[PDB]
């Protein structure tokens, strides 16, 4: 819903949010139609590092629900979520794992479709000193 | 307090409030005087009448104006309607403070503050009065509703009461032959400084600035230079009734009265505008407006809001209510009270209103509820939300607080509120602020009763007994249970049928009617929220939905019935009459009409023959009658109103017979017409009437085409003609072919100049010599053989057929 | 008197005064009032007494003048009369022997096409028949015309009076001075006259003679009107491939854009057209003709390329100019756009040659990178010019000149399979001075894909692995990377499998070797190390691991279609992107009404009252955007009138000062307050006032872009698709579903509809409907749609987000 | 007519003084004056520019336009040449355009108006030619 905002101003983190949740909940709460129209349109014009993880977040998609791959196939073909330059290289891998090979790499590598670290909540801290400065 | 209006003008020294209209009009200091529309936010007028301070103002609505006084010493009038000064006249020889307008003839009072208030006839000569006794400066004169009377507050520490018909003020002794004024130590001691006195009123606060009345009561009440307000009693010069108000701090200009409280609100050159007790005569509260000091007041003899005059502008505030609840029974409507006290009944176009008694509230409206038989009426009074109060029932038809304290109709009893509730004659209550359920034993249930309570929901208002912490809950009638909650979207207000038992709710489009606990029965159609709509019970509804009542349905039937000249509600459909009130509680009633409604009950029964006496001009509009009934695709109603061109083109077609539709087609004088009528005409099957229209739409080449197809070969002859000249080389063309010679082409490429396809034409139907014809008078070489042959024998045997299908049989039904 | 509408009481007062300058500053007066639009027909008797016979030129040309802008209106002191009082003594002025005055008369007089004055204007023709100046002959052509115009197509203007009633048209073409009115209808001898006067012509003359007849067989004859018309002449005789090179057309054609460089930009546009006409594929696109400019001999001298070279651009000239100047470049040479746009390129991007085409702005410097790169990925023969000039650009030896380009040179490979095995070596060199992410993703990608070719590969990662800089998406780039091609290649103290250890490492492992990665989170969320940890199952060697996938590019790859392309020159794109490519009682009953598609408000007008309402008027009012095309016009609303009166409807309009609700309908009748009732006719909505308009998806993207849009509602009876409802509804809220934002296959597809309107409201609107047709087993909220919704304040943005559920308003009366 | 009005104006707000040769543009003129002339006729310093589907020829002489508007065309140079023609004769009557000298010398750029374009078709006027008429 949030992601209905701004296409472009919203910026690589909010795009990187839904699409990190949208593809490691694998939607069935929600429509993931929705969500993916949402995110396609904002990768176009946003930064390199949320083009790219787009690209391999919809292969861990993939993986973990068999439905999914038909929008992932319209998604990496355009040139946007693969051949920018970034977005390409690891599109040319998450890509070719997922078409050509096996997906014991792809089945493996998705274990929910998880973060790439677990800190702890920085935040409340950061916040209380952040406040009254 | 609610601030209704307010523009800055920079300092008011008069104030008035017109007494027919919502209008407000202001004198300034500046010299403007501008007259507003404050509930509609238009400057009427502006005038700047005198350089310096106009410090009177007054409405002069006996016919549509308003007066002035200025410090130019004069009382002028003004057209607000016109933008002209109607008449021009010499009020005295000093400041016009304050101007009032007598009804008798148009003559007009000034007061000045050289001491003497005078009145004036225009229409004469004559300078009929001079009311004079004062001995330093009348700030103030004031109207009662009465003509006869008026009073004028002055600073030589008196208020004097005047006659404006008399000399100055008119009174006789029955005990003597002597005048009234005693210049000699008497019962009272005063000069001889009048004709006579009627009565010398008390003014006492070094001066009273301002004088002026409740709209109800003879009781005046006067703001004076000092920092008190004294109230005092025009109508007998009591000094056993006076009473003073203190809280100001400096120079009191104004106190009045507010017609619509139980509170005395007064202004003061101070800073502060203080609001007094009215039974107690002391400051409850001030307030700090911060527009500094206030030299007039205004309180409104209409009844409507209340204006206070400060030296940045002026106010126009607002201690009234809006959306109120309601129920109409046979001819009474029943409402929550709402300014200008108990109004109702009659009227349908005017904004006037007039009386009947109908009170469904006569006392502070803690509840106003409807039985559901609509045969009593229940009035929860004292306020509170503690635990107790007294409710008094009250009969539907006529209603009083008690109709007779020896009969059984009218009790009251205690109970922190009592509505009504279902099996038509129950009540539910709450005494505990839990829900307790209310006999009395037979009859519309008047006496309180304790068993029966919850522990959830509050006490308030309902015809259910609604109560509310969360949403509107609906309780029963002898189960302290909740019978149902309901929740949605509302445009404040909530609407009955008329029997309390059930509930109509508002949707996101129009409204939704609904029975006891929340069961929809059905949706009135209508794209936007309707305002109010009431229900005769079921059936014919009735709404407001703009400016206009009209029927969302009666028997299937749908019609506007009628439009009045202001926005209302329906108060709601008790009998034939829907009766309405608006946020100001002026009335409207409607007959409900056998206009619209016969007109449909009987073209749905397919009746015409009744339906063209039903044709009138009150409801002919455009299509509902002649060009609604051209809405069927097997004709009946299409039958009956044919009168446009375009009706009659639709009617033909949705037959399937064109015959009409040629001349409907005709009259529409349109060639698309013909070819789409012609084309559905070879869709019935019958060519003659297809090539009529076909012709005329000078499709010849569509013609050639359809007419070996059709079987003809004279009028395929025709089509060739007035297509050879067109060069349709798809048109003339054709028939040649179609024909078993080809000759005819082999002109009409010769006229194209195609001697080449003009040859090869003709040289295989073996009309070589046609063929050799072409090649001789333009380019010869005829010997060349194409990928079609160009001398092979093209004889076709044309149209077996001895009856042509333009002559293609029918009998139609 | 710049425009005062009440004034006429002193212009009467002025207009007769016994001074002559006072009368004709009078006079003068009425004039400007009038053609601004204002008040004058009280003056009438007053302006016409001085002036009437006079051959004062001064008055006579005033009043005059006054008579061909108004005469008809004005009556009191003219009436009317076949002699009236503009042309009564006038016949006087026409015979007077100035020939001012008496030239002046004529020329008014023929100019009326008024009946009440077509005998005097006829033999007016005589005060110009004698002709004194080019003027008087002209002034007499042009005024028999007027007169022929002026009902007179027959024998009462065509011959001569004494010399001219339609003859000055032929004598003028004989004598000295020309004009010719006579551009139709008139008579033929004069037609063939003009003919023979192209040659004895006077050119103010010959451009009247020349509207009526063109085309010559000369050259010219003189003069610029024949030389205007004969331009358009030559294009008719050469039509073919545009004019190629502008006849006399270029002189209108530079003031055509005045500012200032759009001039430049077009001109360069047409002499590169002009050089030649090439292939003309993508971006080859030069028209005209094909040898006139020629291109490419060996022995011209100094060549048509020192012009080519101009639009080859940096910006060399000014950015308008430039944008036309590199496709203008592309467009002339190349292979495609592809050739030219290597050279152009190599031009703009980033060398160590020189530091005037490189910038230490990293997105700029890698686009440029992109650019010369996507140009091998077209055509073939630019990859073996690419990778040498790719080496230069990284040579700048900053930690992000090499950075960028590292990062297109590495996307080069996937496409172009060990073909750039001899770039690795050079890759490496800057990789070590490193502040930057960019660097090491890329040289880590070159150095790893590559290794087979190299075996320095320990020692030139480990500087970078135990150096810092930023370090975020470097993780990423050489997860996929660092081991591949060759399992055992290398060696410089870290053969290839030290490079796998160390792939894994970086990827997300641990373990020694290359002195430790620099970091091993990863980048974004979403790519984790695991994939590739898992693959290298043949350890670094093409087979179905990291090389595999390395060596192969994702895809198709081909062109500029953007795929592994950038779709020409950096630069020039963004100019391409920006371009958006944007395309008293009343009673009313009511309904509306079309019958041959006239649409009408049909009222009818009520007075269910025995009370008097005559004074009855009826009108449609102007709201704002809401008008009236014609009034009801009945003068109906009478003691029990039942009247069916029609007011036409329009939409579309300019806003009026007043109120801005429903529909306002007004009916008057007698009542003096309220002589003007407000009543209402059915609905109209405020959304009409919007006004629609469309988007693209670039100018949808760039609103959403531009301002919020977070602003979202689920409507119901969105369950259907764009086309159905929710266009229809869309519509009447002046809105309209245009291009998508959508994305489906079998898992997506919910329709999106970008929607657009510009309100008459200060605002756009703006909306998306996404709806929510279950495309997956686990639908939002099953069919029905949620509008993402915004106007530029998001004030209309609500109107869009209800009216697109239902919409519907009916009645039968 | 193909010349609908020739018309002097002020970009106040309003057409200072115009010609309507026969009734046609009487408030009309004021409206479209009033409105194009402000934005330099729309003009970008373009003498010729056409906006609302009204062509509108022009000069700037301070916060003056001087306007020629056809929505119709015989040639190119004739629509000029009649507006040329006309900025010899206005500074006779005014001494450049002002909005107060123009407004008193409305009967004297009113008559040159019809002589200078006559029933629309351009005419040919000259400052001697013109002091015949106001004599």
């Amino acid at each position: 819903h949030l992601c209905e905002f701004i296409e472009d101003c919203e910026f690589t983190v909010l795009a990187t949010r839904i699409l990190h949740l949208l593809g490691q909940e694998g939607p069935k709460t929600n429509n993931p139609s929705k969500y993916i129209r949402f995110i396609y349109n904002r990768v176009v014009l946003e930064h390199e590092e949320v083009r790219a993880g787009a690209v391999s977040a919809l292969a861990k998609f993939g993986a973990q629900n068999e439905e999914m791959l038909p929008s992932i196939l319209v998604l990496l073909k355009r040139c946007v979520m693969d051949d920018d330059n970034e977005v390409r290289d690891r599109a040319t891998f998450y890509l070719n794992v997922l078409e050509q090979k096996q997906k014991a790499l792809n089945a493996g590598y998705i274990l929910n479709g998880l973060t790439v670290s677990i800190p702890g909540l920085e935040k409340a801290l950061q916040q209380y000193t952040l406040e009254p400065s | 307090m609610l601030t209704k209006f307010e523009t800055k003008s920079a300092r008011v020294k008069g104030l008035s409030f017109h007494p027919k209209r919502p209008w407000i009009l202001t004198s300034l200091h500046n010299g403007v005087i501008q007259l507003w529309d404050y509930r509609m936010c238009t400057l009427i007028d502006k005038f700047d009448e005198h350089d310096g301070p106009v410090r009177g103002i007054d409405f002069h609505k006996q016919q549509p104006l308003f007066v002035s006084g200025g410090d130019d010493y004069k009382i002028k009038v003004w057209n607000y309607k016109l933008r002209r000064c109607l008449f021009t006249l010499l009020g005295h020889l000093d400041y016009i403070r304050t101007t009032f307008f007598h009804h008798e003839y148009p003559w007009i009072l000034s007061a000045s503050d050289d001491q003497t208030i005078r009145v004036w006839n225009w229409q004469s000569r004559t300078c009929v009065c001079v009311l004079t006794g004062h001995n330093h400066y009348v700030m103030c004169a004031q109207f009662h509703p009465s003509e006869d009377l008026v009073v004028s507050a002055s600073l030589d520490q008196t208020v004097r009461v005047w006659d404006i018909s008399g000399l100055r003020k008119k009174n006789l002794s029955p005990g003597a032959v002597e005048s009234d004024v005693r210049g000699i130590t008497g019962v009272d001691l005063f000069g001889t400084t009048d004709a006579v006195v009627k009565h010398v009123l008390e003014g006492h606060d070094r001066g009273v600035n301002w004088a002026a009345f409740h709209p109800t009561m003879p009781l005046i009440v006067s703001g004076a230079d000092d920092r008190q307000v004294k109230i005092w009693r025009m109508n007998e010069s009591k000094a056993w009734e006076v009473d003073t108000c203190r809280g100001h701090y400096n120079n009191v200009s104004c106190a009045v009265f507010h017609p619509r409280q139980e509170l005395i609100l007064s202004n003061s050159e101070d800073k502060s505008i203080r609001v007094w007790d009215m039974s107690k005569r002391t400051g409850v509260q001030t307030f700090r407006r911060d527009h500094d000091r206030f030299w007039v007041l205004a309180a409104h003899p209409n009844l409507n809001l209340f204006a206070a005059g400060h030296d940045g502008g002026m106010i126009v505030f607002k201690l009234e209510r809006e959306r109120p609840a309601y129920a109409v029974h046979g001819n009474m409507l029943h409402y929550v009270k709402d300014r200008f006290l108990r109004q109702l009944d009659f009227n349908s176009s005017k904004d006037v209103a007039v009386m009947q008694l109908r009170s469904g509230s006569k006392f502070p409206v803690f509840n106003m509820s409807y039985n559901p038989a609509e045969n009593a009426v229940l009035l929860c009074t004292r306020a509170s939300n503690l635990e107790n109060s007294t409710y008094d029932l009250y009969t539907i038809p006529k209603d009083a607080d008690s109709q007779n304290p020896d009969a059984p109709e009218g009790k009251r009893s205690s109970g922190l509120t009592a509505v009504w509730v279902a099996r038509n004659r129950f009540a539910v209550l709450d005494r505990m602020h839990s829900l307790l359920i209310k006999n009395l034993k037979n009859e519309i249930t008047k006496k309180i009763q304790v068993p029966n309570c919850d522990e959830i929901f509050y006490a308030g208002t309902g015809n259910l007994l609604l109560r509310d912490a969360d949403s509107i809950t609906l309780f029963d009638v002898q189960q302290k249970r909740t019978l149902a909650s309901v929740k949605i979207s509302k445009v404040k207000y909530v609407i009955w049928s008329a029997d309390m038992s059930h509930v109509a709710l508002l949707a996101k489009h129009a409204i939704v009617i609904c029975n006891r606990k929340l069961d929809a029965l059905c949706n009135i159609h209508e794209n936007i929220r309707v305002k109010s709509g009431a229900w005769d019970e079921s059936g014919v509804f009735i709404y407001t939905t703009s400016n206009h009542i009209k029927y969302a349905v009666t028997t299937g039937d749908h019609g506007i019935i009628r439009t009045l000249d202001l926005p209302i509600y329906v108060t709601r459909v008790k009998g034939n009459n829907v009766y309405c009130l608006d946020r100001e509680c002026r009335p409207r009633v409607l007959t409900i009409d056998p206009t619209e409604f016969k007109f449909k009950l009987a073209l749905i029964n397919r009746k015409y023959d009744e339906v063209l006496h039903m044709v009138r001009n009150a409801k002919l509009v455009g299509q509902s009658i002649i060009a609604y009934l051209q809405k069927k695709g097997y004709p009946e109603v299409a039958l009956h109103f044919v009168k446009d061109e375009k009706t009659r083109f639709s009617l033909a077609l949705e037959c399937g017979n064109i015959e009409i539709a040629l001349e409907a087609a005709k009259a529409l004088d349109d060639k698309n017409c013909w070819e789409k009528l012609g084309e559905v005409a070879l869709l019935q099957g019958n060519h003659q009437i297809v090539e009529m229209c076909y012709q005329r739409t000078k499709n010849f080449d569509k013609l050639s085409f359809l007419y070996l197809i059709t079987g003809n070969l004279e009028k395929l002859r025709k089509m060739m003609k007035i297509a050879e000249i067109r060069k349709d080389m798809s048109g003339h063309y054709q028939n040649a072919l179609y024909l078993g010679d080809v000759s005819e082409r082999v002109r009409i490429l010769k006229n194209c100049g195609q001697k080449s396809l003009a040859y090869l034409s003709a040289a295989t139907h073996g009309l070589d010599e046609e063929a050799e014809s072409l090649k001789e008078t333009f380019d010869p070489e005829k010997e060349t053989i194409p990928d079609i042959d160009p001398n092979a024998k093209l004889l076709q045997p044309p149209a077996p057929i001895m009856p042509l299908d333009t002559n293609w049989p029918l009998l139609t039904v | 008197m710049d425009s005062e509408p009440p004034s006429e009481i002193s212009l009467k007062n002025d207009l007769e005064k016994g001074d002559v300058k006072s009368k004709t500053e009078a006079l003068k007066k009425v004039i400007i009032m009038i053609l601004n639009g204002e008040k004058l027909p009280g003056l009438l008797m007053t302006i016409i007494r001085f002036v009437l016979p006079l051959q004062d030129h001064t008055i006579k040309k005033l009043l005059l003048v006054f008579w061909e802008i108004v005469p008809k209106t004005t009556p009191d002191g003219r009436l009317l009369h076949e002699m009236i009082l503009v042309c009564d003594a006038y016949r006087k002025d026409l015979q007077h022997p100035n020939e001012f005055i008496r030239g002046s008369t004529l020329r008014f007089l023929c100019k009326l096409k008024e009946a009440e004055l077509l005998e005097p204007l006829m033999p007016a023709i005589r005060a110009c028949l004698e002709h004194r100046h080019s003027y008087v002959r002209r002034n007499a052509v042009l005024a028999i015309y007027t007169i022929y115009r002026n009902f007179e197509h027959l024998i009462p203007d065509a011959p001569e009076l004494i010399h001219d009633f339609l003859v000055n048209e032929k004598d003028a073409s004989c004598k000295r001075n020309a004009f010719m009115m006579l551009i139709h209808a008139d008579q033929d001898r004069a037609l063939d006259y003009l003919s023979t006067c192209i040659d004895q012509v006077q050119t103010f003359g010959d451009i009247l003679q020349l509207v009526i007849v063109e085309l010559i067989y000369k050259v010219c004859h003189a003069n610029p009107s024949e030389r205007a018309r004969f331009i358009r002449c030559i294009y008719n005789l050469l039509q073919s491939s545009s004019p190629a090179v502008k006849y006399e057309a270029a002189g209108t054609l530079v003031t055509l854009s005045s500012a200032p460089t759009a001039i430049k930009a077009a001109a360069q546009c047409y002499i590169d057209l002009i050089i030649k006409e090439s292939d003309n594929n993508v971006k080859l696109i030069v028209l005209d003709r094909l040898v006139e400019l020629k291109e490419h001999p060996a022995h011209e001298r100094v060549l048509q390329d020192l012009v080519m070279d101009i639009l080859r651009v940096l910006s060399t000239p000014d950015l308008e100019v430039r944008k036309k100047t590199l496709q203008l470049a592309l467009d002339l040479v190349s292979s495609r756009n592809v050739e030219e746009l290597v050279i152009v390129l190599k031009k703009e991007v980033i060398k160590t040659n020189n530091v005037s085409e490189h910038e230490d702005t990293d997105k700029y410097r890698q686009l440029l990178v992109r650019t010369l790169h996507s140009c091998s990925v077209r055509f073939p023969d630019m990859a073996a010019n690419v990778i040498p000039v790719l080496m230069e650009f990284l040579s700048d030896s900053n930690e992000a000149a090499a950075a960028d380009v590292l990062e297109f040179v590495r996307e080069a490979i996937q496409r172009f399979d060990n073909l750039r095995m001899l770039i690795v070596e050079k890759m490496l060199e800057v990789f070590h001075a490193i502040k930057s992410v960019k660097i090491y993703r890329g040289a880590l990608w070159i150095l790893g894909e590559y290794c087979s070719t190299k075996e320095d590969i320990q020692s030139v990662m480990t500087e970078v692995r135990r150096s810092l800089g930023e370090i975020p998406i470097v993780e990423s780039e050489i997860k996929k990377e660092a081991g591949e091609l060759k399992p055992e290649e290398e060696i410089t103290v870290g053969p290839v499998q030290k490079l796998v250890t160390e792939m894994g490492t970086y990827a997300t492992q641990s373990a020694l070797s290359s002195s430790r990665p620099t970091k091993k989170e990863e980048d974004r969320p979403p790519l984790r190390g695991f994939l590739l940890d898992g693959d290298f199952f043949v350890a670094a060697s093409l087979a179905t691991t990291l090389t595999k996938i390395a060596l192969r590019y994702v895809a198709l790859v081909q062109e500029k279609k953007k795929q592994n392309s950038f779709v020409a020159e950096a630069m020039l794109l963004m100019a391409t992107i920006l371009h958006l490519g944007k395309s008293d009682p009343v009673y009313a009953e009511a309904y509306v009404h079309v019958n041959q598609y006239d649409i009408v408000l049909d009222v009818l007008v009520v007075n269910q009252t025995s009370d008097t309402l005559q004074n009855c008027t009826l009108e449609l009012a102007t709201l704002g955007d809401l008008k009236l095309v014609e009034k009801p016009s009945p003068l109906t609303l009478a003691p029990h009138d039942f009247a069916n009166i029609k007011a036409n409807v329009k939409v579309a309009s300019t806003e009026n000062g007043i109120i801005f609700g429903n529909i306002v309908y007004d009916v008057s009748g007698a009542a003096s307050d309220r002589n003007c009732v407000v009543l209402s006719d059915i609905h109209i909505d405020i959304m009409d006032y919007i006004q629609p308009a469309t988007c693209t998806d670039a100018e949808f993207r760039q609103m959403w872009a531009e301002f919020e849009w977070e602003n979202k509602v689920t409507v119901n009876t969105n369950m259907t698709d764009l086309n159905d409802y929710l266009q229809h509804i869309l519509k009447s809220t002046n809105m309209k579903c245009l291009t998508p934002e959508k994305a489906l296959s079998g898992y997506c597809g919910f329709m999106a509809a970008n929607l657009y309107a510009r309100s008459i409201f200060g605002e756009d609107a703006l909306a998306n409907v996404s709806i929510e047709k279950p495309v997956h087993q686990g639908p939002d909220a099953a069919v029905t749609g949620h509008i993402r919704i915004r106007a530029k304040s998001q004030g209309m943005a609500l109107s869009l987000g209800d009216k697109i559920n239902l919409s519907q308003k009916k009645t039968s009366l | 007519m193909v010349l609908l009005a020739a018309a002097v104006c002020t970009k106040a707000g309003k057409a200072i003084v115009s010609r309507q040769f026969v009734e046609m543009t009487r408030t009309r003129i004021e409206g479209l004056l009033a409105a194009f002339p402000k934005l330099m006729n729309t003009g970008k310093q373009h003498t010729f520019v056409e906006t609302e589907s009204v062509r509108y020829v022009y000069q700037p002489m301070e916060k003056l336009y001087m306007v020629l508007i056809t929505t119709k065309n015989s040639n190119i140079l004739e629509d000029l040449e009649t507006l040329r023609l006309f900025s010899r004769v206005i500074p006779e009557y005014c001494r450049a355009l002002e909005e107060n000298e123009i407004s008193e010398h409305c009967f004297d750029l009113i008559f040159a108006f019809d002589e200078i374009v006559a029933l629309g078709y351009r005419e040919n006027v000259n400052l001697a030619q013109i002091r015949t008429f106001t004599e």
